[PDB]
């Protein structure tokens, strides 16, 4: 079973996102004070703050690590309709590298890509519309420039990159809403990077999620030769995409697959808030209203079944 | 009380003022090109009589801020683009009610205002960086205060003080002044960095005066002591434009701003972090909102832009604090589970704090002790495969120690067909990769080499070798990592590690680039490479400092910055400092 | 060594010795005294470390903090011209006896003893 431990986090409004390093030794938490701080631990195990300054004018909704090649680096976006993007100089002092504002509503989630992509951002906003965004020079983070932009007719929620490293796999995004319409809508997107068009195109819709959507995750791949996906909604929910043998007719259209759901759990009796996978991608974890944290694992069967219960304090 | 629903209506021209009257029944609006009054009923508003009459524009008529007179309902005042200021009487039969013109001011006129009980004093403030005080008695009314700073902006007086009024000035400063003393001033100081564009005291509270600019924040100020005390500040996201306190409700003001953003807000001061709420029905800049009725907080009016007018409902405005997402929730590499949640779902408002946990595995620690105690080459394959079987045992892994065995057997040898069991071997690979245990196949991938590399695709062992890559990386080993890219039995894979790692030195005295394969100088014939502490030629290993431009052996320096701190070529420099 | 640095201290005149200096691959300039990690004058990357893939470099201007650590030092092979951190070098060739790039056949600890 595990252990708890609180921390103190002196944060005058609600925590709104904790997220880990690469190295899994520092943490970053981002508030609705208009603050983000940066925690790292020591030999004795303690956390420590090492930073907090004032970001945004409006609340921060997410933040980010990007990966160490590119140096300590981190991307948050905030309710002020901007994204920032942040660097560590040396004492440590984190300074503003770049501002991006082509939106005109409220940004609702960023992203890094994975590192075989190179540097690229992906950011949602809540009038349906997520941008691109690419550095070419990685020597220079100051410039940045828009690359593609995809509407998706609904108000958007939370994405997620496919962090799949193979090369029999284009890049995918999966785009989530949060809208409360009584038209029963489709509800997740998926969009596919075609190289003869260089443009993304939607690729799959799941019809069967008509619920709002808070939060959805990709697993990390790691060696398999399918997709896993991770849905929050009133339940849990866990769908899987096996890739069709591509036809010999060579068609430049997006990728076939076949959508099928493996697990759909409601042991929290309401709405799901958010769910993260392990390392490994063989563990996933589910926060819910119920002010407990619940984790599922499958057997060698493909039953996914309870794992373990935590309960705060 | 007042009954209705929210209702919009379209205008003619751009709207830049709205005033109401005391029965809650008649708005005026006025603009550079529209003046008129409307009568709201429960399904609709209509207007009544416009005050553009007559064909032939004038320069009083293009007005910037109107006022209905508190005390009597047949009063209004209009402040023109050409500094002039205009009363209206709805009393008189003329078409036109045009009743004084007062040309006292040079500059645009800013701002106007009535008093709350005296129906004939009504006061002015203009860009010239003056305040005119006008009588409506038609007596000497010339009462200039000089505020000795920038235009003036808001000016407005007190409800509970008969005499008392304030000013905001474009220069950041709030000056207090008093109608029986022009002399001098009562109070003044700095409220915001930078103009402040609106303010308004509180309508119960008897010394508390809300203040509003372009810093993006709005601050409470209190003035029972003599030194004005601020009370609470809120942060908006765009430059605050105009501020009106909610009736019956202490502790409730509403917002709207002059550029970027068009909704309205609605804020208590008590959480000045989220708006409690929203209203996002306008399309263009707002430029007017009035709450319809001093004593109901139900409704509340805004003119904007786009020549667009309407009533709105409290009820009826949306609440981002109810749809807000309350947790925050990740994983760690070390399986750690970081867990932010608010404090009214774990155990003013409680609902204004959250609880952060992180949980702990008294977790994958076989991972790394496999990965540091494998051997994959220098010995035969007989050895190599006992050897792994014995590490494997030893954690407890007993089917990996088991394949190893069979694998020592199968390969390491009336026959049977010589390649009978290539499809079971790609199978087992296949099935150790399909559950995330990357490290496995990619051991046997190595140690096998060639009996088996034809049977798999190029594509799938560059993705196992890559993930299996990352994950050494990401634990911080980089002995195996690279240990692994060395052994690779893929081209990309072992071309990986040799991209840009070659260094070009010079020697300092000819500043001549050196050959790759010697130690001497060509053209000074001097031994560049001379340790600085041993005074002996380096043939191998070379560290160098990027301050001082020095180095030697890599033990000695080491042991020797081990003891001291200072260049051991005796430069000065401290190449460590501290 | 410390009576080098006593001179020196108190002989101005006297020059110190003498050694190599890196230099970028693009510009050819010296690399010795804006991110850490690129060249002084081309802005373009610096070489990178064999065994963690990140580009090397050191910020340039008493019980206190130490800005450059001697394990993040250039290390480099004097005849296979390879290199990378001190520490990162050191333990791989405490554990091991050759070049850690691919293709190379130098035993590069062994030549100076
Ligand atoms: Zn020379
Ligand atoms: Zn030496
Ligand atoms: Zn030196
Ligand atoms: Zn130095
Ligand atoms: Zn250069
Ligand atoms: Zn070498
Ligand atoms: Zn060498
Ligand atoms: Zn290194």
């Amino acid at each position: 079973m595990f252990v708890a431990r609180s921390i103190a986090a002196d944060h005058k409004d609600l925590i709104h996102d904790v997220s880990f390093d690469f190295h899994g030794r520092r943490m970053a938490t981002c508030s609705s004070d208009q603050s983000v701080k940066v925690w790292d631990k020591s030999e004795s195990g303690d956390w420590h703050c090492t930073a907090s300054w004032k970001t945004h004018s409006g609340s921060v909704w997410r933040v980010t690590w990007a990966h160490p090649e590119f140096g300590q680096v981190l991307a948050s976006c905030s309710f002020d309709r901007t994204a920032a993007v942040w660097e560590e100089i040396v004492q440590s002092h984190w300074v503003k590298r770049t501002t991006l504002v082509d939106s005109r509503t409220s940004v609702t989630d960023v992203k890094f890509a994975p590192k075989h992509m190179g540097l690229m951002l992906a950011t949602c906003s809540a009038d349906g519309i997520v941008r691109i965004y690419e550095a070419p020079d990685v020597m220079n983070l100051s410039q940045w420039s828009l690359q593609h932009e995809i509407s998706c007719k609904l108000s958007c929620s939370c994405i997620s990159w496919n962090p799949s490293s193979s090369r029999a796999h284009s890049p995918m995004i999966a785009v989530g809403s949060d809208d409360s319409s009584p038209n029963a809508m489709a509800k997740v997107q998926i969009f596919e990077y075609n190289e003869n068009t260089r443009k993304y195109a939607k690729a799959e819709t799941l019809m069967t999620v008509t619920d709002p959507v808070h939060d959805i995750a990709f697993a990390p791949n790691l060696g398999r030769s399918f997709h896993i996906l991770a849905i929050a909604t009133k339940d849990v929910r866990i769908f899987t995409l096996k890739p069709v043998r591509k036809e010999l007719t060579s068609s430049g259209g997006p990728t076939k697959f076949e959508i099928h759901i493996v697990a759909q759990f409601d042991n929290h009796n309401s709405q799901v808030w958010r769910v993260s996978w392990n390392i490994t991608g063989t563990v996933l974890a589910s926060s819910g209203d119920d002010g407990c944290v619940r984790l599922w694992k499958a057997n060698y069967m493909d039953n996914w079944k309870c794992t373990g219960i935590l309960k705060g304090n | 009380v007042l009954t209705g629903r929210t209702m919009h209506c379209h205008l003619d021209a751009p709207a830049n003022a709205i005033s109401v009257c005391r029965d809650a029944a008649q708005v005026v609006v006025a603009g550079r090109s529209i003046f008129k009054i409307y009568a709201i009923e429960e399904e609709q508003f209509v207007e009544k009589l416009n005050l553009r009459v007559g064909r032939k524009p004038s320069l009083n008529l293009s007005c910037a801020d109107v006022v209905w007179h508190q005390m009597d309902e047949n009063l209004l005042a209009t402040a023109a683009t050409n500094g002039v200021v205009v009363t209206w009487n709805l009393g008189r039969p003329s078409r036109n009610k045009q009743d004084q013109l007062f040309t006292e001011h040079k500059r645009t006129v800013n701002k106007v205002c009535f008093h709350p009980t005296e129906a004939h004093v009504l006061l002015s403030g203009s860009q010239d960086g003056f305040m005119k005080c006008f009588d409506l008695r038609r007596k000497d009314s010339v009462s200039t205060f000089s505020g000795q700073s920038e235009s003036v902006r808001d000016v407005q007086f007190s409800i509970r003080d008969y005499f008392t009024f304030a000013s905001t000035f474009e220069n950041g400063n709030v000056q207090l002044w008093d109608i029986r003393r022009p002399d001098r001033c009562e109070r003044m100081f700095t409220a915001h960095n930078g103009p402040v564009f609106c303010c308004d005291w509180h309508p119960e509270d008897r010394g508390w005066l809300a203040t509003g600019g372009r810093d993006k924040m709005v601050k409470v100020w209190d003035m029972t002591t003599h030194r004005a005390k601020e009370m609470h500040c809120v942060q908006t996201i765009a430059s605050v434009a105009r501020v009106k306190w909610r009736p019956e409700c202490r502790h409730h003001l509403a917002t709207c701003s002059m550029m970027v953003d068009h909704n309205i807000y609605v804020w208590d001061v008590r959480r000045p972090f989220v708006p409690a709420a929203m209203f996002e029905e306008h399309r263009d800049v707002t430029t007017g909102i009035a709450w319809r009725h001093p004593h109901d907080p139900s409704f509340l009016l805004s003119g904007s832009k786009d020549s667009s007018l309407c009533q709105h409902l409290f009820r009826d405005a949306s609440q981002p604090v109810e749809r807000a997402n309350p947790e925050g929730l990740c994983y760690g590499l070390f399986g750690d589970l970081a867990f932010a949640a608010k404090e009214s779902l774990v155990a003013f408002a409680g609902l204004a704090s959250s609880a952060l946990s992180v949980f702990e595995t008294e977790g994958m620690r076989w991972f790394v002790d496999t990965a540091e105690r494998y051997a994959l080459a220098g010995r035969p394959l007989a050895e190599l495969c006992d050897h792994n079987a014995k590490v494997a045992r030893e954690l407890g892994r007993n089917q990996v120690a088991q394949t190893w065995t069979m694998l020592r057997i199968i390969y390491c040898s009336s026959r049977l067909p010589p390649d009978f069991f290539g499809v079971l071997v790609r199978d087992m690979l296949h099935f150790y990769a399909e559950q995330g245990d990357v490290q496995m196949a990619v051991s046997v991938l190595i140690v096998l080499g060639e009996r088996v590399r034809k049977d798999i695709d190029e594509q799938t062992q560059e993705h196992w070798y890559t993930s299996y890559i990352d994950l050494l990386q990401r634990f911080r080993l980089w002995n195996v990592s690279n240990e692994v890219v060395k052994l690779s039995t893929s081209r990309a894979v072992s071309c990986l590690n040799q991209a840009s790692t070659t260094l070009h030195v010079n020697c300092s005295h000819c500043k001549r680039p050196m050959s790759s394969r010697g130690w001497v100088c060509d053209r000074c014939h001097r031994c560049a490479s001379m340790c600085a502490v041993c005074h002996h030629v380096v043939k191998g290993l070379f560290v160098w400092c990027q301050g001082c431009s020095h180095g030697g052996h890599l033990q000695h320096i080491m042991k020797w910055l081990e003891g001291s701190s200072h260049c051991p070529a005796g430069c000065g420099h401290l190449c460590e400092y501290s | 060594a410390e009576f080098d640095i006593h001179r020196s201290k108190l002989d101005p005149s006297s020059k110190p010795l003498a050694q190599v200096f890196v230099s970028c691959n693009f510009c050819g300039k010296s690399i010795s005294y804006s991110k850490v990690t690129s060249c002084p004058g081309c802005r373009k990357p610096l070489p990178r470390c064999a065994l963690c893939l990140i580009n090397m470099g050191t910020p340039v201007s008493s019980k206190d903090k130490k800005l450059a650590q001697f394990n993040n030092w250039f290390t480099w092979c004097h005849n296979c011209r390879h290199g990378g951190h001190a520490g990162h070098m050191l333990s791989w060739f405490r554990d091991h006896a050759e070049c850690p790039v691919s293709a190379c056949t130098c035993k590069c600890m062994q030549l100076d003893t």
